[PDB]
RNA sequence: CGGGGAAACCCAGGUGGAGGCCUGUAGCGAUGCUGACGUGCAAAUCGCUCGUAUGAUUUGGGUAUCGGAGCGAAAGACUCA
RNA sequence: GCAAAGAUCUAACGGAGAUAUACUCAACAUGCAACGUUGGAUACUGGAGCGGGGAAGGAUUUCGUGCCAACGGCACUCGUACACGAGUUGUUCGGAAACUGAGCACAACGUUAUAUCGUUUUGUUAGGAAAGUGAAGGAACUGAAAAGGGGCAACAGAGAACCUGGGAUUAUAUUCCAAAAAGAAAUUGCAUGUGGG
RNA sequence: CCAACUGCAGACCGUACUCAUCACCGCAUCAGGUCCCCAAGCAUAGAAUGCUCUGGUACAUAGAGAAAGGUACACUCAGGGAAGUCGGCAAAAUAGAUGCGUAAGUUCGCAAGAAGCAUUGGCUCUGAGGGCAAAAAUUGCCAACUCAGAACUGCUUACGGCGGGGAAUCCAACUGUAUAAUUAAAACAUAGGUUUGU
RNA sequence: GUGGUAAUGCGGCCAGGUAACAAAUCAAUCCUCCCACGGUGAGCUUUCUUUUCACCAUAAUCCACCUUGGGCCUUUUUACUCUCGCGUUGUUCGGAGCGGGGGCUCAAGAUUGAAAAAUGCAUUGUGAGUUCUGCGUUAAAGCAAAAACCUGGGGU
RNA sequence: UACGUCCCUCUCCAAACGAGAGAACAUGCAUGGGCUGGCAUGAGCGGCAUGCUUUCGGUGGGGCUCGUCCCGAGGCGCUGAACCUUGAGGCCUGAAAUUUCAUGCUCAGGGACAC
C-alpha cells in the first residue's frame, strides 16, 4: 500500500539496487569464480517482508 | 504487429471502453507508428481511430407495456406475485387519506 | 394520465397546434444539385405524400406548405413539427433513392437544414 | 373513534410498529446425502440440501490474559496444520 | 491423468514457424499442428461484476523497447518471464509536528542473592523539596500565583486552509500547467503602507 | 493602537503498481481464506432469481467422437404405490397472490400458512381512490398509479422463484452455545428456585 | 461603543458552550433512475416506425436576499363554558400562557449575481429511489474523552 | 517377377480402439423432385371487391373521429397449409401408375508391400 517508513522504503530501495545480474567483465578476470549473481531475487519466489 | 499500445492510448484519450475503439484493419503502419498521446490524437483526428457508438438497449417494448399497464391490462389476480401490502402499503394509503381529510 | 386512455382513441390522434403559426423548416439542396437533376420534384412529392399529419399521410391542408425556391425547399406549417421529423422524412427519402449513402443531412443553423457531401 | 352500560366496565374499527417473533437475502454457521473427492482444487475442499439471519448478532483495527500456565455458555474444547 | 467456473468462429496482416516433395506426378490422396494484432461475427461477466478505487500484505510485479535459453504442469511471435532504459512532483490530500481511549511503563520508590520484578488514571508518580518563568525595575538579568514528574498508544474516534478545467505522461497527478500562471480560492507567520476615534 | 489591504515566505515523510479464479496467506499463477467505498435497465415483494446497455472477458490443454462402467448444481417412464430398506435414505410431492375457512390443546400470547375449498391468462371497457388556480356542492387545466366490476376471447395448465400435510410417544421449557478435521444432542448456557460466606 | 417595549440589531482568575456521540418514523439535499417537451448527432428503413439509441454539463469560494421547520417576543389574552381549542402518519400540547395579529431569531434549502465561457461535449419541467439534513422504543442496556476553539462574569 | 494384399478414400448389417461386412467411376456421392410419415393450418393480405370458392357465402366484445373511415384480443378465407422427412446413416431412377424420378460430380485413383 502507499503508507511505509522511510527506513523500510530506503531497504526496499537497497534490494532493488542489489537485484541485478554480473557484468560480464567480472567473468573475464584472471582468477574469476562468479558467473552467475546467485542472490537474485525475484519477488514471486522469496519474500523480504519488511 | 500489435496495436496494443495504441488501442491503450486510445481508450484513455476517447473516455470509452476498448470495445468502442475502432482501430482500421487498413491504414497499420500509420497507426503502429503512433507512439504518443498527441500521435494518437493526430490518428483520431484523421479518422484512422473512431469512438464507436454504444449498443442499443431500447425501451420501446417497456414504454407499449407501460401504456398497456396505464390502460390497466397485465394486473390482475394471476400477475400479481407479492403481497398487496407490498404492492401497495396500508401506511403510505392511510397517510395520503388523512393528509386530504 | 389525468384521463384514461383508450384503444378507440388511439385510432385517431391529433396533432398539437403552436400560438403564431407559419412555423418553416428549410431543407438546402444546393450541394447535391450544383453536382451531376430532377430530383427536387422528387422530394417535394415525397413530402407532400409520406408526411404525417394527425396520424395520416398526406392530406396536409392550408397547414403544411411545400414550396421548391431557388434549388432549395421550404416547409411551412402551423403545427407543433419537430425539426427532427423532416430530418427523419428525408432520410426515409434518401434511403429510397439510394442516395443515403452519399448525401447527408446536416443542421446548417436554428431552423433550417442542409444537404451536404461526405 | 363508533356502539352498549346506573356504575364498574363491555363489544366493534382504525392508528401505531413491539418482539433474544416468523418466511427469506447478504452475512454468520454446518443437518443430511453417511453425494463428489478421497496419490484431491483442498494435510477438511466441492455440490445440493440444511440452521440462523435486530441479536446472548456479525465484523476491521487497537488493547489485555499463557505453559507445572492461560482461556473456556464446559467439548478436556482452543492457545499460529 | 492434465474433465467445476458454458466458447469460440472468420478474414487480413505479422512471423523461421510454409502452399517446406526423389522419379512419375495438374490439384485431394506426400509439411501436420499451433501463435500475436486489427476488423467482423458469436457468447459470457450481469453493478454482492474476470467493473472502478483503498487498508493489511507484497515491493517494482508499473511503463516503453527488445527477446523467447529456462519458467507461465498444452502452446506462444505473448507474459506478473528475461534484458535494457525509464517512472512516483503537494502551503491545503494521508501522517507527523499537535488530542484524548482501552492500555503501556521511563523516572521515583519498594522488592528481589538477581531487575530481566512490582506499583505507575477510582485526579493521576514518588516520605513526596520533581513548577525555572507573565510581570516589573534600574537589553537580557532578576522574580509573584499556579497542588499532584516525563513520555507513548487511533493512517476508520477527535483534528484537518483547494477545486474545477487541461490537446497534461509511455508510465504521476484535488501533487504537473506560468503572466492572459487555464485559472478561481482559502489559510498560516512575519513585515509595509491607508485609515482610524 | 489594528482592521481591511499589500509584500515576502509557506519546511518533513508518503504518493508507481496490486489488493486477488495470477500481485496477500495456504511449499504453487491452488475451485480454500482475506476489512472498506461507488453499484445501472426489465420482470418481480425484491441486493431472491433470470436476461441486458456501460465497464470487463473469451483466461482456465485441446481435437475426434453414441463402447462398457462412472459422475452430474441432468431428464423421463406403462401398471402397481414403500411390497424396497435397519429406517421413505434418495427422489417425488407442496408452492405465488387473493377471498373464504380452520380442530384438539393452551402459560390466552398462540396452536395457524392448522386442515381444507375456490380464483388468477389475453383483450375491450366501466367504476372508485387526487392536486392546483378563479348549493365555489362550480369552472377550467393537470399528474401518478392501484383496486374493484363487466363483456368478449383463449389454454397444450406451459419461464424463474416458491411450505407437503396430519395423529401420537420420549427428551430438553424457549432464543442461544458447542468437540476447527468422524459426535449439534437429550450435553452446556438460560431466566427462575435454594443454599453458603461476609 | 451603540439601537430596539421586547424577542434582539448594528460597528491573572472564574463559569458556561462547541468539539460530543444508541434507535425507529415521516419528510427528504445532492445525486441516480424514469416520463413529458424541445434541440444536436447517430442507427433501422423489403415493409412499417411523428421512430430507436446517445448527448444537452456548471467546481470551490464569495455578494445580495421566498419557502419549510424549530425557539422566542410583544399584543389580544371570557383561552377551558360543560361537546375547550391547536396540531402530527405517529405515542401530543396549553393561565408554568393555547389560538389569532404583528415581529425577533436559528437551521435547512430557494432566488440574484460575481466565478463563467474565456471552460466542457457534439434543457426545463414532473414521478420513483436515495438518510446530507429536518422533525431537537429494549434498558436491572440509558449509549467515550481530551486538545483546540467560542462566549460570558469580573478586572485593566 | 506375377497374382495379389494392406494403407489413404467411400458405405454401414460391424464397431471403445483394433477387428468386421462391403465398395473400388459404382444412382457411388451430392442436391433437387415424388413417396411415406410428423405437426396442425405458415408469412402476407383481405372483408360482399380485381378476395376466396364455383351460382353462392364473407367476423368481432367494445372504443374513437368526422353515413363513412379508423383502433381492437380473437375469428374467417386463400390453407390438411407452412415447415420437417435420413442424418448413427426411411422409400422410389427394374411390376403397374391421371407423375412415379431428374440432374451433376468423378477425366490415368494415390501410397506401401508382395520383391
Ligand atoms: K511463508
Ligand atoms: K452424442
Ligand atoms: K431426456
Ligand atoms: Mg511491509
Ligand atoms: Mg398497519
Ligand atoms: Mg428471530
Ligand atoms: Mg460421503
Ligand atoms: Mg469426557
Ligand atoms: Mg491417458
Ligand atoms: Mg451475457
Ligand atoms: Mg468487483
Ligand atoms: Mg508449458
Ligand atoms: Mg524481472
Ligand atoms: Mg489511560
Ligand atoms: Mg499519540
Ligand atoms: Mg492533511
Ligand atoms: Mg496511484
Ligand atoms: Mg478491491
Ligand atoms: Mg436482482
Ligand atoms: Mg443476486
Ligand atoms: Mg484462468
Ligand atoms: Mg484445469
Ligand atoms: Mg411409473
Ligand atoms: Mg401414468
Ligand atoms: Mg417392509
Ligand atoms: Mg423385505
Ligand atoms: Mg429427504
Ligand atoms: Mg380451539
Ligand atoms: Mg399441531
Ligand atoms: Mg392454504
Ligand atoms: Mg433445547
Ligand atoms: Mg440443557
Ligand atoms: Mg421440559
Ligand atoms: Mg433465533
Ligand atoms: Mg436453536
Ligand atoms: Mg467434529
Ligand atoms: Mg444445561
Ligand atoms: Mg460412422
Ligand atoms: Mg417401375
Ligand atoms: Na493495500
Ligand atoms: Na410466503
Ligand atoms: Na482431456
Ligand atoms: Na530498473
Ligand atoms: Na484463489
Amino acid at each position: 500500500g502507499r503508507f511505509k517508513p522511510l527506513a523500510v522504503k530506503k531497504k526496499y530501495a537497497k534490494k532493488m539496487n542489489q537485484n541485478k545480474p554480473v557484468p560480464y567483465w567480472i567473468r573475464l578476470r584472471t582468477g574469476n569464480r562468479i558467473k552467475w549473481n546467485e542472490k537474485r531475487r525475484h519477488w514471486r519466489r522469496t519474500k523480504l517482508n519488511y | 504487429v500489435s496495436l496494443k499500445l495504441q488501442a491503450r492510448l486510445a481508450s484513455s484519450i476517447l473516455g470509452c471502453g476498448r470495445a468502442r475503439v475502432w482501430l482500421d484493419p487498413n491504414e497499420a503502419v500509420e497507426i503502429q507508428n503512433a507512439n504518443s498521446r498527441k500521435s494518437v490524437r493526430k490518428l483520431i483526428k484523421d479518422g484512422f481511430i473512431i469512438r464507436k457508438p454504444v449498443k442499443v438497449h431500447s425501451r420501446a417494448r417497456w414504454r407499449k407495456m407501460k401504456e398497456a399497464k396505464d390502460m390497466g391490462r397485465h394486473n390482475g389476480v394471476g400477475r400479481r406475485e407479492g403481497s398487496r401490502e407490498a404492492r401497495m402499503p396500508s401506511k403510505e394509503l392511510w397517510m395520503r387519506r388523512l393528509r386530504i381529510l | 394520465v389525468a384521463v384514461r386512455a383508450k384503444v378507440g382513441s388511439r385510432s385517431y390522434v391529433r396533432q398539437k397546434q403552436l400560438a403564431k403559426g407559419k412555423k418553416v423548416f428549410k431543407i438546402d439542396c444546393s450541394i447535391p444539385a450544383a453536382d451531376g437533376e430532377d430530383v427536387l420534384g422528387n422530394f417535394e412529392q415525397f413530402f407532400q405524400d409520406n408526411t404525417k399529419l394527425n396520424g395520416r399521410k398526406g392530406k396536409l391542408s392550408d397547414k403544411v406548405r411545400l414550396s421548391m425556391n431557388d434549388n432549395v425547399l421550404t416547409i411551412s406549417t402551423t403545427m407543433a413539427y419537430r425539426k427532427k421529423y423532416f430530418k427523419y422524412l428525408t432520410k426515409k427519402f434518401l434511403k429510397k433513392k439510394d442516395l443515403r449513402d452519399w448525401i447527408r443531412i446536416l443542421a446548417t443553423g436554428k431552423g433550417t437544414y442542409q444537404l451536404k457531401y461526405f
